[PDB]
């Protein structure tokens, strides 16, 4: 549905993050 | 007077094309006038030369080994010294025209070929063929060609700069001449090497007898059969491509025809012409039911008409609808559209359609009934 | 019929050439302009029973002398055949909007008209009066769009110029 | 807040790569509609009060319980908030329609509206029915000529209805 | 009451169906089952048929 | 014959130069107002039937010696021929404006026209006046300044195409002189 | 004495022609089936023999409206030229019935196309071979 | 609903003709037959034409043909005129 | 025709014509001469009958010829008079046949459908037929007018 | 009613309702609320609908109220408006039932016989119904007016 709270929709920073340094979003 | 002048006369100073050419078959196909403009690109000189080789040789392949003959006389046209008429005079007196159309030909074939090449027309009658035969026999081929070009008929029609083309005059004096013209040019995929038989008779296709049909039609006044005018023809290369109520194009003749179907069709057409000739007399006399009352109803309809908008209240209520040239007399949009269905809805016209198509079906069957002995039959 | 297609492939056939890039490039304009010239086609085709009506009485309103005896529109069936001719001409304009050229007009209404209208005493001015009355009554955002109106008026005035 | 042009750029920086030509003629087509899209938003903002009042009137002629004494639409105050909650969603649907992307619609309209309506006791399904009745009137009002050139607008009214359905499923 | 069976009547006048087929498709029409099937019990329907 | 595109090609072929980016600023500007060129040609060919009868009748009320007995426009045949070469000249000028180049005008219409009109005895003074009235009608129809016919156009400036067709008409006039 | 296209009927409003030209509204069927008509025609002998031994006879005997384009015996005799021979010679081997079936099935069209139906018309369809 | 709902021998309904026609079938035959009465000479009723050509529904053709065969009639021609052949769904 | 109808009604029952039916056929063939005379009189006075009936109709129903009415204009009025002539001809047929079979088989079966499809008010046609009936009965004797109006009344009843 | 008609059509075949019929009943009971809303709007605007339809009818058909017409006089005009009100009420019934069973069982079966026995032109009633249809559809939305005119069109077709 909607993006997580606070996250401006369309400009996440985890977009093209590598898997070897990806951080799970709480 | 619907046609003012012919095309044999020189063109008037008021018209761009001749009046006869605007509503003949001229406006349809590729048999049109190709005029050389007064200054030409080396691009657009070849547009003229290709039309000349299409016309003067009358549909010939002409490999470029057979073009190195004519590279001298084309160069005087490419410079701009030779006109188009002097170019076709130089091309007719070359040797490749001779070996194709003079050097294996009967004299009738050669005369009827240069009538088709140097002019856009068929041989008209016998008396104009004989004068050209006697022109050749005492003066030779060289003066024979100038007998065609240097007279009245070339310069009044083509001038010196239009290429020759098959003329769709619209006004034919001897009539059949139209059928001879349509049977001389055999449509877009024919030639004179093929129609003259100069390849099957020839040896490895060279040295062929340029034989001719239709020389019995020139001498006796016996006109061309319809199958050479309707099947392979410039009429269908320059066709209008529309919906004809009788389709004039012939169907190909069916294999395995019998005499029984011909007998029933010949009875059908004899019933139809007898029905037509009696339906004719009743038409335009008892054609309408409200026709006797047409003179009666006009005086009842004359009364109570108001010019200004709004009349015919018919009580104390409303306006109303009038003041149209069609609408003052009760007619609607369907009143003029009844003329557009008059095959089906008309009683006289139905018979005339089915008469013509039963005739067209009839005419092909006896062409198929010209073959008798080793001819297997079916049971429909 | 003279159209965008039949022009460029007869120019190629007369020269004996394959369809070049100019031949393909000419049909690309037949893709752009056919959005505008076809939009007027169903507009004229759906409302063709109000345009013939409005042109026919304008023809007789300009020329009231035609209803005199001895003239062209003296009786009722002659006026009935007169409205049929304006219907024929609007049908040919509808066809020419569909082909994209002046093909059907030049084949079916223009060629040979100047002989039959002089032989049968039909005045050509009364013919062009109805076409001109259809021409000035084109409300360019209301009847159709702008370019469809341009394409419609360019075929009406071609018939006007050809009839006079 | 993104428009549809900023969407492809925000996905282009992420891979760190230039827009290829297929994305470019995807965008020049979008530009080439252009006038149709603003004709659509012009038709919705010209008739906004009519859309809102007719949808609310149909909602209460349909569901009389909201204006029943004790209902969530009872009294002048509750009604004034309900009148222009719908006008807020209409405003943000028109913003998302002119942007070409539902990024402003999710950011500042639909973000946290569900627990907002839960914390007040507002029935979210009736809000969704009001959204659907505004949607039907907006797509009905969108495809009339009204003095515009004739053409097809179907891919735009589908997107306009999609914004309304996105608003309707997120509230409830 | 102005009831009518246009297709059936034309088909039977032309001879494409016989009077037997005409009666058969009259008996299974909606008019027949509204007048002689719905307001009765099945035992009475048999007797009327 | 040539057009606006091929005109720069024969200019580059004279020096064996490729058509570079300098040469294409003149041609990409020819594409930008190509719709104005089509809209300008359409306005002329719409009223081309009025333009000849407008201009030739203006040339007559200039000079009644043409319809005088023995005059050059005295016969119905001669009047029809004058109305014919009004239309031919208007036809080739509209070809040249559509092509963007005057090449088709002066090898298919004007090449050999002066000695033709000298050999026929056609008076050149009235030939200049019949062309100048058509030129004045052309600038009025392109800039939408006719007295009693206005045509629907998108707003903008069109004096460049009007200047171009004015440049074609005095080419015609200097050719027949 | 009047009206060339008379009509059928009896009673008032009649003309003198019985209803249906013989008082037969719905007439019986006089025509034979496809393989029957072909077998009596005398010219499609090879076609009927191939239909029977190939098994395609069951398809054309169905009531479905078909347009068959049966080639005459001349047509089959004209396969002895080189080009068509190189393509169809292996259909003579007794194990190649599966391809003979598709070649034969390509001649059967669903629907009834009369010759008057096709004047100045270009129609594309699928035959029973699926092509 | 349809004739093939499991009824056979030992059913409560009496043994009868069972059509395979799908319910509300619209397939139809065209049949020509002759059926002499073979009872008119002891009932003494008026005659009727016994030569018939008619369209019969697919759902009734079997019972009809069996009735014709019962009473000594001869069937001269049969034709399926309405409906496809070996169509799985779409006979209704 | 009376003979035809007697024959069919006897044919359905599979019997010859009883002496009552033959009696009635006899009485019909005996009256055929005055039937032909009456048909003469009605037939050859058709112009006045149609004209005067059209007048009485247009004075009784001015709406049909009012501006826009179904019979509005010269052509529509002519067509309406044509219809009245049709029905007068059918009445003469019925008079000579001795029964309304000719009138009913031609011009009455499906007349409502036709006139509804044409947009014509059937009551106007009934009024025209009544006016023609009065005009035509004015030219006959007492018993002749009674027998002749017998068919106009049937045509009016069928045209309600 | 849709439920009733589904039940009878399933009853003749001696079977339960198939899932298609149950699907359609479900869709009907789900739309019943907007059906009641539309019936509300048409029901409580009856005075304007009948009045404006009567106007358009009397301007389109001045003969029926002309001197002598069927609806000529105060009482006859009142009776005609009464009939128009009858048909508007039947249309509301049909809208809530979801099918033309109420309209057709009441007011359509035998309507031609009744209006022929009364001397009323049925085309005038059709014109009045069409005028009322335009007036009533003017007060609805696009989809609502489309669904509401769906029944006026059936009533017009049955009343040809
Ligand atoms: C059709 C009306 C529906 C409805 C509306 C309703 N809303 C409220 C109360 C609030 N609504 C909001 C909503 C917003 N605040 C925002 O800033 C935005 C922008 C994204 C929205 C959508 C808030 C904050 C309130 C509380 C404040 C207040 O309104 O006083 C109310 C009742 C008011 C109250 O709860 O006291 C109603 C009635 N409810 C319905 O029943 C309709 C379906
Ligand atoms: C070097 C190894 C390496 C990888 C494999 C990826 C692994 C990976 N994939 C995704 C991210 C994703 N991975 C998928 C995968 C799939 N989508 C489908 O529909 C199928 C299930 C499947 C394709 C066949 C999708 C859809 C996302 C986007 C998830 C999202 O945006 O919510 C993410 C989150 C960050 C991002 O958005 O890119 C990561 C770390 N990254 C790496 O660094
Ligand atoms: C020297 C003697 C001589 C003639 C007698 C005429 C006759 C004639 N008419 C046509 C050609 C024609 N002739 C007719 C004439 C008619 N069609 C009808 O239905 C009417 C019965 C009849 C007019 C009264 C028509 C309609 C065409 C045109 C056919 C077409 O364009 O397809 C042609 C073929 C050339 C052409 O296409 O124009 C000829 C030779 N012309 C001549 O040169
Ligand atoms: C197919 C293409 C097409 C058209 C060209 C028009 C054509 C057209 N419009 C009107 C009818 C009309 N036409 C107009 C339009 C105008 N009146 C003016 O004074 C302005 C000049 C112009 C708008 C800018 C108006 C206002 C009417 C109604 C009243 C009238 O006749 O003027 C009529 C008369 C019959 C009728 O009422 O329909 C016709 C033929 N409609 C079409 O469907
Ligand atoms: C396919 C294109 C096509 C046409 C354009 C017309 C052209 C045309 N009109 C008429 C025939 C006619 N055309 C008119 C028409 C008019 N008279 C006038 O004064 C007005 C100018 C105009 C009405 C507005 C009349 C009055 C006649 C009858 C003349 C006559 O019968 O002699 C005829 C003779 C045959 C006929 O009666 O139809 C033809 C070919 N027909 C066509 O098939
Ligand atoms: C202030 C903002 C603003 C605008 C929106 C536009 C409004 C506008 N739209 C169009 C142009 C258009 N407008 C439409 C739209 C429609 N046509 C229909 O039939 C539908 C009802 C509707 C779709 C929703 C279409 C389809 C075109 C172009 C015609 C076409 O593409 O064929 C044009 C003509 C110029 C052009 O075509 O580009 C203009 C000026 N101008 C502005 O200044
Ligand atoms: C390809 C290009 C091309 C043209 C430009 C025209 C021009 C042109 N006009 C004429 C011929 C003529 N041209 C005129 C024209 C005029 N005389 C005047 O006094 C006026 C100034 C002017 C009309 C406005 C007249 C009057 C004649 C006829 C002379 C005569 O008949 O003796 C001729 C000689 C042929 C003939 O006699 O018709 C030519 C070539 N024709 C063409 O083919
Ligand atoms: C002494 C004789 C004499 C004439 C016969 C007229 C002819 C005439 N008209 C124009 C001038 C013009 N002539 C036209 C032509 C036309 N205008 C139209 O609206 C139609 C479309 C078309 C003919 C039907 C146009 C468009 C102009 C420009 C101004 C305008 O009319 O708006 C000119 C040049 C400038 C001028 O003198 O005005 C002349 C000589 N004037 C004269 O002095
Ligand atoms: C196939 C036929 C065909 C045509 C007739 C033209 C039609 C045409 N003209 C213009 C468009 C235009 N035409 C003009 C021209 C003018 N405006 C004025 O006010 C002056 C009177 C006149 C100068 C001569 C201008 C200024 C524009 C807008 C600018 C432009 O599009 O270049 C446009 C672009 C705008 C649009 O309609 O979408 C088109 C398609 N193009 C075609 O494809
Ligand atoms: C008393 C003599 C007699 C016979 C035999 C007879 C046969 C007969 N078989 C029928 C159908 C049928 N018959 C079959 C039979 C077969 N399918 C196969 O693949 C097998 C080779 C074959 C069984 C051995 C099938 C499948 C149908 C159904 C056709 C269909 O539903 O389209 C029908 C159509 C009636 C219906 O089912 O609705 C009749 C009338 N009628 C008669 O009066
Ligand atoms: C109304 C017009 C009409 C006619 C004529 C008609 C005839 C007709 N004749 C029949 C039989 C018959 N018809 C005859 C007649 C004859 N045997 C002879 O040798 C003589 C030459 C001839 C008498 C002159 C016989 C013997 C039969 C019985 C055939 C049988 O039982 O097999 C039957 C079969 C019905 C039945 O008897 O069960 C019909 C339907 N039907 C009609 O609808
Ligand atoms: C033999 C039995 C028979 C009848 C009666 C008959 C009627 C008939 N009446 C017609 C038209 C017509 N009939 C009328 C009649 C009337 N307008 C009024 O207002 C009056 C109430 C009424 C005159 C009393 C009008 C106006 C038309 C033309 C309608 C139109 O074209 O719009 C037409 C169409 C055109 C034509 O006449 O061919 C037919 C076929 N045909 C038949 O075969």
């Amino acid at each position: 549905q909607l993006a997580p709270p606070g996250i401006p929709p369309g400009e996440d920073a985890r977009n093209n993050q590598s898997l070897r340094q990806y951080v799970a979003r709480p | 007077k619907v046609v003012d002048r012919l095309d044999s006369q020189p063109s008037a100073a008021f018209e761009q094309t001749k009046q006869v050419y605007t509503f003949s078959r001229y406006i349809l196909g590729p048999h049109r006038a190709v005029v050389a403009p007064v200054a030409m690109d080396p691009s657009e000189k070849e547009v003229v030369l290709r039309a000349v080789y299409r016309q003067v040789f009358g549909n010939a392949y002409i490999m470029e080994e057979e073009r190195a003959e004519l590279r001298v006389m084309e160069s005087q046209f490419l410079l701009g010294e030779l006109s188009v008429k002097e170019l076709v005079r130089a091309l007719a007196k070359s040797s490749t025209y001779k070996v194709r159309f003079f050097e294996g030909a009967v004299q009738y074939r050669f005369i009827e070929l240069c009538f088709k090449h140097l002019l856009g027309r068929a041989p008209d009658n016998h008396e104009e063929i004989a004068v050209h035969m006697r022109k050749y026999q005492q003066e030779g081929y060289d003066a024979e060609i100038d007998s065609y070009l240097d007279a009245g008929e070339y310069d009044n029609v083509f001038g010196d700069d239009t290429v020759p083309f098959l003329r769709f005059r619209g006004v034919y004096t001897p009539c059949d001449s139209f059928n001879r013209q349509c049977a001389l040019q055999g449509g877009w995929a024919n030639s004179d090497k093929a129609m003259g038989g100069a390849a099957l008779s020839g040896y490895n296709g060279s040295d062929g007898r340029q034989m001719s049909t239709m020389i019995g039609n020139y001498i006796s006044g016996k006109p061309i059969p319809y199958e050479k005018v309707a099947a392979d023809t410039p009429l269908k290369s320059t066709a209008p491509n529309w919906y004809a109520r009788p389709n004039p194009a012939l169907a190909p003749q069916p294999a395995y025809v019998s005499a029984k179907e011909i007998a029933e069709l010949r009875s059908r057409v004899s019933k139809l012409e007898a029905a037509w000739s009696v339906a004719v007399k009743q038409s335009a006399a008892a054609k309408d039911t409200v026709e006797t009352w047409r003179a009666a109803a006009k005086e009842m309809a004359a009364m109570r008409g108001i010019s200004p908008m709004g009349e015919a209240y018919f009580g104390g209520i409303a306006q109303k609808v009038d003041n149209g040239a069609l609408a003052q007399l009760g007619n609607k949009a369907s009143s003029y559209k009844k003329y557009l269905y008059a095959i089906e809805t008309d009683e006289v016209s139905r018979l005339e359609v089915d008469l013509e198509e039963a005739k067209g079906q009839l005419r092909v069957l006896e062409a198929a009934m010209a073959k008798s002995t080793p001819m297997t039959r079916t049971a429909e | 019929m003279k159209s965008v297609i039949t022009t460029v492939v007869s120019a190629a056939d007369a020269a004996g050439r394959f369809p070049s890039n100019s031949d393909l490039e000419s049909i690309q304009g037949n893709i752009q302009r056919s959005a505008a010239r076809l939009e007027a086609a169903e507009k004229l085709a759906g409302n063709h029973e109000a345009v013939v009506k409005e042109a026919g009485d304008a023809c007789f309103a300009k020329y009231a002398y035609l209803k005199n005896p001895g003239e062209a529109g003296e009786n009722q069936e002659k006026i009935n055949k007169c409205y049929r001719d304006v219907d024929h001409y609007m049908r040919l304009v509808n066809y020419c909007l569909v082909v994209g050229g002046t093909g059907p007009l030049d084949e079916w209404g223009i060629a040979g008209a100047r002989e039959v209208y002089r032989t049968l005493n039909l005045p050509t001015s009364a013919y062009v009066a109805s076409i001109a009355y259809t021409r000035d009554r084109l409300c360019v955002p209301r009847d159709m769009s702008a370019q469809a109106g341009v394409e419609f008026s360019a075929y009406l005035d071609y018939l006007i110029n050809a009839l006079s | 807040m993104l428009d549809a042009f900023a969407k492809v750029v925000a996905q282009a920086d992420a891979r760190g790569e230039f827009l290829s030509n297929t994305q470019i003629d995807a965008l020049s087509k979008m530009v080439k509609e252009g006038n149709q899209r603003l004709d659509i938003v012009n038709k919705v903002t010209s008739n906004a009060s009519a859309i809102v009042t007719n949808s609310a009137r149909a909602l209460f002629a349909e569901q009389p319980q909201l204006i029943q004494p004790g209902g969530n639409a009872y009294t002048s105050r509750r009604m004034a908030a309900c009148l222009r909650d719908m006008e807020i969603v209409l405003r943000y649907v028109s913003y998302a329609m002119i942007a070409g992307d539902s990024s402003v619609l999710d950011d500042r309209c639909l973000n946290g509206l569900r627990e907002t309506y839960q914390a007040l006791g507002t029935p979210g399904s009736s809000v969704a029915v009001a959204i659907q009745k505004m949607k039907d009137a907006s797509v009905a009002l969108a495809n009339d000529t009204t003095g515009t050139p004739i053409g097809d607008c179907s891919s735009l009214v589908a997107e306009l209805a999609g914004y309304f359905d996105r608003a309707a499923v997120s509230v409830v | 009451y102005g009831f009518s069976f246009s297709v059936l009547e034309s088909q039977v006048k032309n001879g494409q169906i016989s009077i037997k087929e005409f009666v058969r498709s009259l008996g299974k029409s909606s008019v027949y089952q509204k007048q002689f099937y719905q307001p009765y019990v099945n035992s009475r329907v048999v007797e009327l048929a | 014959m040539l057009d606006a595109f091929s005109r720069v090609v024969v200019n580059s072929d004279a020096k064996a130069a490729y058509v570079g980016g300098s040469d294409l600023q003149a041609l990409k500007s020819f594409i930008a107002d190509g719709n104005k060129r089509l809209d300008a040609v359409n306005s002329i060919v719409s009223n081309a039937s009025c333009m000849v009868s407008d201009a030739v009748s203006g040339m007559i009320c200039e000079n009644p010696g043409l319809i005088s007995p023995g005059g050059n426009c005295y016969t119905n045949r001669r009047m029809a021929a004058c109305l014919r070469d009004g239309e031919i000249i208007l036809r080739y000028v509209s070809y040249a404006l559509l092509a963007g180049d005057a090449s088709v005008l002066e090898d298919r219409c004007l090449n050999g026209l002066k000695e033709t009109y000298i050999a026929l005895g056609v008076p050149t003074n009235s030939s200049i006046r019949a062309v100048s009235i058509m030129k004045a009608q052309a600038v009025a129809f392109i800039t939408n300044t006719a007295t009693e016919r206005k045509m629907s156009f998108a707003a903008g400036d069109c004096t460049s195409l009007a200047s171009e067709v004015a440049s074609y008409f005095d080419r015609v006039g200097a050719a027949i002189s | 004495a009047r009206t060339a296209y008379p009509y059928t009927g009896s009673g008032y409003g009649s003309a003198g022609v019985p209803y249906g030209q013989d008082t037969y509204g719905y007439k019986a069927t006089t025509a034979k089936s496809i393989t029957e008509t072909a077998a009596q025609a005398g010219v499609f002998n090879t076609f009927v023999k191939l239909l029977n031994e190939s098994g395609v006879e069951k398809l054309v005997e169905q009531a479905g409206p078909y347009t068959v384009f049966a080639p005459t015996d001349d047509a089959f005799a004209a396969l002895l030229e080189p080009h068509s021979f190189n393509k169809l010679a292996t259909l003579l081997r007794p194990e190649n019935n599966d391809a003979l079936r598709k070649v034969l099935m390509h001649h059967v069209i669903p629907g009834a196309f009369t010759s008057a139906s096709l004047m100045d018309r270009a129609v594309t369809v699928k035959s029973l071979a699926g092509e | 609903a349809y004739d093939m709902d499991g009824t056979g021998a030992g059913s409560l309904e009496p043994r009868g003709i069972k059509s395979s026609a799908v319910e509300k079938d619209s397939r139809c035959f065209k049949v020509t037959f002759v059926l002499p009465s073979q009872s008119r000479l002891y009932t003494f009723r008026e005659l009727q034409n016994v030569y018939t050509t008619k369209m019969v529904p697919f759902s009734s053709w079997y019972a009809e043909q069996q009735r014709i065969q019962k009473m000594g009639g001869k069937i001269l021609k049969v034709e399926l005129v309405a409906g496809g052949q070996m169509r799985s769904v779409g006979n209704q | 025709s009376i003979v035809t109808k007697s024959i069919v009604n006897a044919d359905a029952e599979a019997r010859y014509l009883s002496p009552g039916e033959l009696d009635r056929i006899k009485s019909f063939v005996l009256s055929g001469q005055r039937r032909l005379r009456i048909a003469q009189t009605l037939t050859e006075n058709r112009e006045r009958i149609v004209k005067q009936g059209g007048q009485q109709l247009f004075q009784r129903r001015p709406d049909v010829v009012s501006p826009g009415g179904n019979a509005y204009g010269e052509e529509m009025t002519a067509t309406c008079l044509r219809d009245l002539d049709y029905y007068l001809r059918l009445v003469t047929y019925g008079i000579i046949a001795g029964d309304v079979t000719p009138i009913e088989e031609i011009g009455l079966v499906g007349v409502k459908e036709m006139y509804s499809a044409l947009g014509t008010p059937i009551s106007g046609v009934a009024e025209g037929i009544r006016c023609m009936k009065d005009v035509a009965c004015s030219l006959l004797s007492g018993e002749d007018a009674a027998e002749v109006g017998f068919y106009f009344d049937y045509t009016l009843a069928a045209m309600q």
